């Protein structure tokens, strides 16, 4: 029946379950939205990253998918439930003539449902969400997981809240995970301790994804963690540690509640948005965050946003959507950059993917290696140049190691010229 | 490391004998100049410029008390997460025999330096030789340290245009003065940090 | 000063100063924190920090106390503002539950500080404390704050500024003493700034109070070309935008700059250029939501606007560090037991250095992701190339093709690979020549 179209799948040789009718956002169009007159994005099935100078455009995007997914969420929850919508919250482009704004998005739900076009402010998303509701009522199915993690998840530390799978979707698109809800659910599972496998799966997710936390458990009621080899409390954790903990734990809780029938609930289909993946993260964790997420979140279409090149060093260039500088909202289509970023040098990423130098041009320290090179090649290899190399240099600093090599090459080229003559 | 000639022992070591004398009973400033003449101011294990100077007992004092005052057991190490400090409190379960002692064994016979800043055992090593080079890499942390790798890599890449251009001029002259140029280039690296890596870059083999 | 307070008395001590040739006012008796000491506090058994009077950057891995320090400083600073506002303000206490090291047989903690206040008060020791009986030596802090309050009451003086801009920055308003309203709360009262600005325009001296903060926005925030109000409108990215429509992080940086400008311009009415007032400002994650193009400008512009304010800053951005002198960085050891008693500057000069250098020498992270197998290809290619006398081989050719396909024909890695091939093959030709 229609249920088999949703429930069937196949496992990879890696052990990852793959839904054959994979659900992901395929194409997205914004008309007169925020700053875009008309803009088209094609999304990757696995992972997509938007980069750019100002946070406004990238947020906008993620805000648009969140509000679009809200209709799916509401119609999954309540019959004909009206989801979040624009309805004119000054989201109209500030000088648009149409005074109208459409978020045109085309979801793909496998071979059969090749196109599900939704636009906000026809809403046929109910036509699929009615299937997601009526099925999972007659017989349970692994519902699609949705989430948005905005800046608001850095918050300082009314429902049944528990044993109901629809405690998810409660405030998932609000921009901040319900970390308190996760703590409550954890406390109740620990009190009762299937609940055990849910708890163990969540704990494994925290331990694997988050570097610092090696173990987590509950004591008399209060939750303890083994952070940096020390047993401290949740509120004792740092802001960065707590933010990463809240994001991972909230997503894991929602997804284990939404996908009860999976052998591994961690790999259910869904769409997850992350506005600042590098929020309060040391570069050492930035080099590992996406690998850890993707290894723990296989099938999820991550549409994330970052300003950190260390993150981009771990992403193929096909997954970047790059807002070229000097990009007025009239740009029709975002596209990948030329340089392959995965595994490349950090300085090269700085120079060619974000168009800023490896050295800050704001300060010189009253000398500059480029000036020394220019003078040396002008003179072909000497008091002013030696004065330049005596500025702070004369030390092991790379600034001297390159200068001496260029002096050697200039003198050697002069000797070659002398012999040739 | 480099190849070093074990210098004549300083006479200050003869007044101390193992057991009844602690190491701190020796004026460190009375033994440092001989190590400086030995090493030219660079670390014995990683060839970095010595600024955080530290007299190092190649065989540890705690496990080898009898060799605490033996002249052939003293090296001037830097430092800490590398070299001697990693040797006594970072690594473990090692045998000092497997470590390359750079005063009586040629380091180039075991350790090979790439252009990429990494150090791997030399080509053709088998059995005890490869084990020797591997433990020398590990215990001294010759490449696992980020600071050491980074500095050595940035030093090696700094001279690569020179290595490229030196050999390009092979057919430009008779080989005698080209050999003179190569010798001159091999002379300067002796006064620079990580000279073994630079030599591995410049040398024929 | 204390003897004079017991006895122009104590007013000229706080008010005297001079103007540099650069135009920046310098107080003769500068106020800043010199030495900070913690005992059995959070992750620390004992730790002492020395601060500069110009800048301090605190860096390290996740955890490590970089915020703690700022929290302890703000808790210490709460006793200053409370007694500036009113006699016996009683300040704020340490958290009896969270601000004591969990493994400490003393079961009590102390936070010790010393505030230099010129050639008179070479040392103003303070010791806040809590117990799971332990008391606080806040008496000289009370004395200094009482001098400030009483002297201002008889004749107004430019009071010191204190602020803590924490993570919470992103989630009657007309009396100059309202500047201390939740000023250590972790987030600037941006709504209060909005109300203050609206009141200023409605009144529209107050005109220069408006223009000074406007100039602060225009100069420090890179995006904002101009600011005005009908609700507040901004010229953001070249076209008019509403205040609530500002970009994330753009708005956060805007809130920081505007709140600090308002607080400081209300606290220092007698300055010719108010921006040069005394104070201590704590910022956590200075790089928050900022693109690297703004990271390489934020500290330079921020300190150009507020010259003699003592800044204590936590950052995770190597781009930011490239604008900081070596003396100003304070780092933690990446491998420490928590009993590390001091912390000191780096060895390399970071001001003007390349990002790749700072990324590895200071912050101790590889310049390329070691977990990406594609980054190791050059090393394997080099090892394979020299495995047979340094000339090209079929395995080496396959690796060369993989590098060409993955990184690209114009990529730097492929240039390195082909230069390696050329140099090693030549070397082999030299070896063949020397063989005969
Ligand atoms: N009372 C305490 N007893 C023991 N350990 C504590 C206590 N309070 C805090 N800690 C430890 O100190 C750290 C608290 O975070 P910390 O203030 O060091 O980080 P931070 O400065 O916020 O850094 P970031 O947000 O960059 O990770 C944790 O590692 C926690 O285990
Ligand atoms: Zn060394």
């Amino acid at each position: 029946m229609c249920r088999d179209y949703i429930q069937d799948g196949h496992v990879d040789e890696s052990g990852i379950f793959r839904p054959d009718n994979a659900f992901y956002l395929r194409r997205l169009t914004l008309k007169d939205f925020r700053r875009f007159s008309l803009l088209e994005i094609k999304l990757e099935e696995d992972l997509t990253v938007i980069i750019g100078n100002n946070g406004k455009g990238k947020a906008a995007i993620l805000y648009a998918i969140a509000k679009t997914l809200s209709w799916f969420v509401a119609n999954i929850l309540k019959e004909g439930g009206s989801g979040q919508r624009l309805s004119e919250m000054t989201d109209i482009k500030n000088d648009a003539e149409d005074r109208y704004s459409d978020v045109s998005s085309t979801f793909f739900f496998g071979k059969g449902l090749k196109s599900v076009p939704i636009r906000l402010s026809v809403k046929p998303a109910k036509d699929l969400a009615d299937i997601w509701r009526v099925i999972n009522e007659v017989n349970t199915i692994n519902l699609p997981t949705f989430a948005l993690y905005n800046v608001e998840r850095s918050q300082p530390f009314n429902t049944g809240r528990r044993e109901e799978r629809f405690d998810a979707y409660s405030q998932t698109l609000g921009g901040a995970g319900r970390f308190d809800h996760f703590v409550e659910w954890y406390i109740y599972l620990h009190k009762r301790t299937t609940e055990s496998v849910q708890k163990s799966i969540v704990e494994k997710a925290i331990c694997s994804v988050v570097p610092s936390i090696s173990n987590i458990w509950v004591e008399m009621d209060l939750v303890k963690v083994t952070n940096d080899g020390h047993d401290v409390t949740i509120d004792q954790l740092s802001d960065g540690q707590r933010v990463f903990l809240s994001l991972v734990a909230d997503l894991a809780r929602r997804m284990v509640m939404l996908n009860p029938l999976l052998e591994n609930p961690l790999e259910g289909r869904g769409i997850v948005l992350i506005d600042e993946i590098e929020l309060h993260l040391h570069p050492k964790w930035q080099q590992e965050v996406i690998l850890n997420l993707r290894s723990a979140f296989p099938n999820i279409q991550f549409i994330i946003t970052t300003h950190s090149p260390i993150v981009l060093s771990t992403i193929e260039k096909r997954c970047i959507r790059e807002f070229e500088p000097n990009d007025d909202g009239d740009q029709s289509f975002l596209d990948s950059p030329d340089m392959q970023t995965k595994g490349s040098e950090n300085a090269q990423i700085l120079e060619q993917v974000m168009n800023v130098h490896s050295t800050p041009p704001g300060i010189a320290e009253s000398h500059w290696l480029g000036n020394f090179e220019l003078l040396l090649l002008d003179n072909s290899g000497s008091q002013v140049l030696y004065d330049q190399i005596k500025a702070h240099f004369g030390i092991d600093s790379i600034e001297l190691k390159k200068a001496d090599s260029l002096i050697r090459i200039n003198k050697m080229k002069n000797k070659l010229n002398k012999i040739r003559a | 490391m480099r190849e070093l000639a074990r210098l004549e022992r300083p006479e200050i070591l003869d007044q101390y004998i193992a057991g009844q004398n602690d190491w701190m009973e020796i004026d460190q400033s009375a033994v440092w100049p001989k190590l400086t003449e030995m090493q030219g101011g660079f670390c014995a294990y990683c060839e970095c410029r010595l600024n955080r100077c530290h007299i190092e007992h190649f065989r540890p004092r705690g496990k080898f008390p009898a060799l605490t005052f033996i002249w052939n057991n003293l090296f001037g190490s830097c430092g800490w997460s590398r070299c001697g400090i990693y040797k006594d409190n970072g690594a473990g379960a090692y045998n000092a025999d497997d470590l390359i002692k750079p005063d009586e064994e040629n380091p180039d016979d075991y350790l090979l330096f790439l252009t990429t800043g990494e150090v791997v055992p030399a080509i053709g090593l088998t059995g005890r030789a490869l084990k020797k080079a591997q433990e020398t890499i590990r215990v001294f942390n010759l490449n696992g340290d980020i600071k050491l790798f980074g500095s050595r890599r940035t030093a090696v890449q700094a001279i690569m245009p020179n290595v490229e251009y030196l050999y390009t001029l092979l057919e430009e002259f008779d080989e005698d003065d080209w050999n003179e140029m190569l010798r001159d280039e091999l002379e300067k690296i002796e006064s620079d940090e990580y000279k073994t890596a630079l030599k591995h870059a410049w040398t024929f083999n």
